[PDB]
């Protein structure tokens, strides 16, 4: 009676009315505080994804064969069962889900099932009896998962990673707060590509994140690195571009980054850094370099080797004194030094052809010359300045960059 | 006493908040699983579309004399029966009817006397022993009859409508999987302009089409083409403006479809087409040019050249940059990138003006650029991107597209 | 206790909110499915048409002398019982009557005392077995009738009719499907000024025809008239003023019709005319004009020579500018050149500031001209335009359109 209720209270209409686009750009029905599914559901067969939010004891009919364009399940808190041959059509046609488990059972074992499976995001609380969860263990069956995102507490490293160390290519945790320990698995990585350990709670390097050997995006993050001294054996990660190392507490960057020729995206922001290395600068071919809200207090003259570098990120730091070599590097499109501890702006700017971003926003300035109208790239909107140093330019100067 | 009971519970006004409009904008009233039809449906008067779905064994009062802007009945598995005055009144006024039955005895045998009528949608197979075509062999007594749309599996074209097609300018047929033996029967079918064999399993393009010359919208959507070769005798199609080749297994473009200079939309989504040749970027008339769902990995720059073209949908392809000469075209109303590899997004974009609504969402895009914000029109419901690629704009280039989202 | 009880639900103000207007913008009141007429709507001394739509057992008071602009009774399906004095008060005031029935079984008998009324109205199957044209023999009575319109599906043409329409002047016969059999038998009647023959399916014109002298208007809509080779033996006639063959299927228009100059409103729209002759246009008062829904591939040169016209139709045809020829004419009001393959419009348009509508309802053009502008006229509700096409005018331009459309 309680689905024939359901199906009378959520015609299909409501339904075609409810629907709307997801995060992943996908065709997603949001059904929220709920006691199960319609069966007006299959009836949108255009339909891509399913939001279920707090919908428990739910048996999914073999109808959902209905839904040909479906390729996304999102699981919010629902223990759901499903019928065999919609296990079947969904071990034939799923691509991606997202199960978020408050509690156990919420997390259902028959999702494991299925083998088309490319991205999974296993946000939830998973329990400290991680080696425990055969569930976990079943993720052999996917013989196509990529991305692997579990926002849950992992501890130990599950076997279950070991069982997926080829086929994927993206692997994320938010330990929140837990030591990510047993790293053998993580050595077990072979074909792993996007490692992040977001806040694994990792007072180093572990050596497993080391032990890789075709990683191209490592993402520490809220990761407490005591310092960067392994890196005589980063030069095997000649795959590597992105290191991702902000939010951390990091004071130092030793020479060591020049094994890494391939480095174009590092991470240094918010850090406790106090003085730029000169031998960070030293490596050419880095493109991206944030060091945002750190507290560096200057920066050496031997950043004109990095001329390659397109995003420059030096903003909210304490640096007082900024040296003309680094307007000599003329590639740098996204450079942001607001609020900031300078004095005077540099008049040689104008040989940044290409600088589509500069902020100075707090920063205590004097007058602001007119060599700011010798910029190309810039823009009015791209130049975040106040109203009042808006004021104090001459009109000219004021139309170079707001029209257009 | 039902009859009347739903005559008496369905009140007026609930029928007024129950109206709904309909794609061509007519106001719209679904009636679904209800024990019959409410005469105070009947005593609607702005009523301009009524959707019969699953009413078991009806009859039509004559009130539909009230019903004066009502212009197309919607059957949906309604076994119908009519009152005469009410017969006169649909043959002078009702000009669209949807048929849909999973029996042939289902389908109502006084839409044959039917006059004002235009548009027919029979739905459901048509094709049964010694009821092949017979039933519907009373469609010699329609004579307006102009879009006749066929979803029942036919495993042959009927003769009646080769007798029909002398007034006939629409001929939507779906099989559902079912292969048209056309036997070129369409020559005596001289007026249509529009022609939609969609999931017919063709698997190649007969020469019907290529002997008819009035099409101006060819759609062939699932019919397996694997090889499209015939087009270099489509510029004997003068006026040929839309040619749907989408959801088929097309995996590449003759040189010959630049011959087709008269093309407007050429909808190839969802196909397997690897390369475009240039020949094809000769057509100056293409204003949809949508590829997408395909396995093209990169863009030619003649396209460049293509300056009428709006909306240029290249969505989940294996196009890693896009080509300046891309951004000369400035009628890109909706660049539609989104679910490719593209990686850098160029500023040329600062350059367009009609662009409303570009899809950068599922892309290797590493950050929004600044001149993005360039364009008037756009907004954030038009600018889909993530959050966090949202967020590389400058919050004064940021705030202009917040506020145009606001304003 | 029934009439009392009707009284009571159709009161006096309820018939005032059902007060509409017809198209001869008279006061009407539908009276529909009703088991009594009402004695309020007889109160209201408005009242102008007194609708009876398929009302049983009719039976009318005296009260209807209380109605003052009484001239029109719609009586449908309505069997009408009128006492003698009510009968004398139709005798001066009644003067438009239309009918509609079931042959013998809806017609009413009081009709023939009648003979004060200057219209009437018939429609209904007439030509029973044994009974060919049987029934309407007492209309002899009426001298004063001026008007008699006839759809009656009429298989030959009645001698009845012949004999009746001596005192005729305007006669529109409606076959809806049949032939009608003239036979040179309409050369008695002389006295018709309009002859209207819809869907008489004639493809040929009757000899009868060239010999009536006082026929402004002909109209042969949806006969299905291919070749109009009969029009050299209208150039006896020197009174038609309009001639009316739309609808029709007419592959050319030959050239011994340029011979007609007191010919002053072509409606020759949704025909097969391929090129419209310039000698044809050397008939330059062709005030109204349809030509929509053709096959002209250029609009032609003697288009240069009309002067005194208000309107031309090129609604779906094959013509892609307003040329010169166009633009010699400097009275023209409406421009109904929609769904076209129109190229562009020429700059002299910008003049035309005389200009009622146009109407561009999927045409081809590039922009609407800066002359345009010139013309504050032509409002936003004026004029019938694309809103993207419509944007395109500067936003000094575009806010006086608003502005006029207020102002």
């Amino acid at each position: 009676l309680k689905q024939l209720n359901l199906n009378n209270e959520w015609t299909p209409d409501k339904l075609r009315q409810k629907l709307q686009t997801n995060a992943h750009n996908r065709l997603e029905l949001p059904l929220i505080m709920l006691s199960g599914l319609p069966d007006t559901v299959f009836e949108i067969t255009e339909l891509q994804s399913l939001k279920l939010e707090i919908i428990k004891n739910v048996m999914i009919p073999a109808t959902i064969a209905q839904l040909d364009n479906l390729q996304e399940l999102c699981l919010h808190q629902c223990s759901v069962k499903i019928h065999s041959a919609a296990l079947s059509f969904l071990k034939e046609n799923l691509k991606v889900l997202s199960v978020k488990f408050d509690d156990m059972r919420e997390l259902p074992p028959w999702m494991y099932g299925l083998r088309n499976l490319e991205e999974l995001y296993l946000v939830g609380s998973l329990s400290h009896d991680i080696s425990k969860n055969v569930t976990l263990e079943s993720l052999r069956d996917l013989k196509s998962l990529k991305i692997l995102s579990i926002k849950s507490n992992v501890s130990k490293i599950p076997q279950a990673v070991v069982d997926v160390s080829s086929h994927l290519q993206k692997m994320c945790v938010h330990n929140d707060g837990t030591k990510l320990v047993m790293l053998n698995n993580l050595k077990k990585m072979t074909n792993l590509t996007e490692l992040e350990l977001v806040h694994c709670d990792l007072e180093r390097i572990p050596h497993a994140v080391f032990s890789l050997l075709s990683l191209q995006e490592l993402d520490l993050k809220e990761n407490n690195l005591k310092s960067i001294e392994e890196i005589v054996s980063f030069q095997h990660l000649r795959k590597l571009t992105v290191l991702k190392l902000w939010y951390n507490s990091i004071a130092y960057i030793p020479e060591h980054i020049k094994k890494l020729t391939s480095l174009e995206r590092l991470f240094f922001s918010h850090n406790k850094v106090e003085v730029l290395p000169s031998h960070l600068f030293l490596c050419n071919k880095i493109r991206y370099l944030d060091l945002s809200y750190n507290d560096i207090r200057f920066i050496p003259p031997e950043i004109g080797v990095l001329q390659s570098l397109q995003y420059f990120s030096i903003t909210c730091n304490k640096v007082e004194s900024l040296p003309d070599e680094l307007y000599f590097c003329k590639k740098l499109k996204t450079l942001k030094i607001g609020k900031n501890s300078l004095s005077v702006l540099s008049p040689k700017i104008g040989n940044l052809l290409f600088l589509s971003y500069l902020d100075i926003k707090g920063n205590h300035f004097e007058v602001l010359p007119p060599e700011l109208g010798d910029c190309r790239a810039l823009k009015r909107a791209g130049l975040v300045v106040e109203d009042a140093l808006f004021e104090t330019l001459p009109s000219d100067v004021r139309e170079q960059m707001k029209a257009d | 006493l039902r009859q009347l009971n739903l005559n008496n519970e369905w009140t007026l006004d609930k029928l007024r908040q129950r109206l709904t409009k309909n794609a061509q904008d007519k106001l719209e009233l679904h009636l679904f699983m209800l024990s019959g039809i409410p005469d105070t449906v009947f005593d609607l008067v702005e009523l301009e579309v009524l959707k019969l779905e699953l009413i078991p064994d009806v009859t039509i009062p004559p009130s539909i004399a009230q019903l004066t802007g009502l212009k197309e009945l919607w059957l949906y598995h309604t076994a119908a029966k009519i009152e005469a005055p009410a017969l006169a009144f649909l043959r002078e006024n009702l000009r669209a009817l949807h048929i849909k039955f999973t029996d042939i005895k289902e389908i109502p045998l006084w839409i044959y006397s039917l006059k004002t009528l235009e548009e027919l949608h029979l739905t459901g197979n048509l094709s049964a022993e010694n009821n092949r075509y017979i039933v519907i062999d009373g469609l010699r007594e329609l004579k307006r009859l102009k879009v006749l749309r066929l979803k029942s599996n036919l495993s042959k074209l009927p003769q009646v409508v080769t007798d029909v097609g002398v007034h006939l300018q629409k001929l939507s047929i779906n099989n559902e999987g079912t292969k048209l033996i056309v036997l070129n029967s369409l020559k005596k079918m001289v007026n249509l302009t529009e022609l939609e064999l969609i999931r017919c399993d063709l698997e190649r393009i007969p020469h019907s089409i290529f002997s008819l010359h009035n099409l101006q919208e060819i759609d062939l959507k699932d019919n397996n083409l694997k090889t499209i070769e015939e087009i270099i005798s489509f510029q004997h199609l003068h006026r040929l403006t839309c040619l749907k080749l989408w959801y088929n297994h097309i995996a590449y473009i003759p040189i010959q479809i630049g011959n087709l200079t008269n093309l407007e939309r050429l909808y190839l989504n969802r196909n397997k087409i690897e390369k475009i040749p240039t020949q094809l970027f000769y057509c100056r008339k293409l204003r949809y040019l949508d590829l997408s769902h395909n396995n093209l990995t990169f863009l030619p720059a003649d396209i460049g050249l293509l300056q009428n073209l709006q909306n240029l949908a290249v969505t989940a392809n294996r196009i890693e940059a896009l080509p300046p000469e891309l951004f000369q075209c400035r009628k890109l109303r909706a660049l539609h990138l989104g679910n490719n590899v593209l990686q850098s997004l160029p500023s040329r974009v600062g350059e367009l003006t009609n662009l409303t609504q570009i899809e950068l969402r599922g892309n290797r895009l590493e950050c929004l650029p600044v001149e993005l914000g360039e364009c008037p029109l756009l907004k954030r419901s038009g600018l889909v991107v993530e959050e966090d690629l949202f967020s590389t704009l400058p919050p004064e280039v940021k705030e202009r597209l917040w506020r145009a989202d606001k304003e």
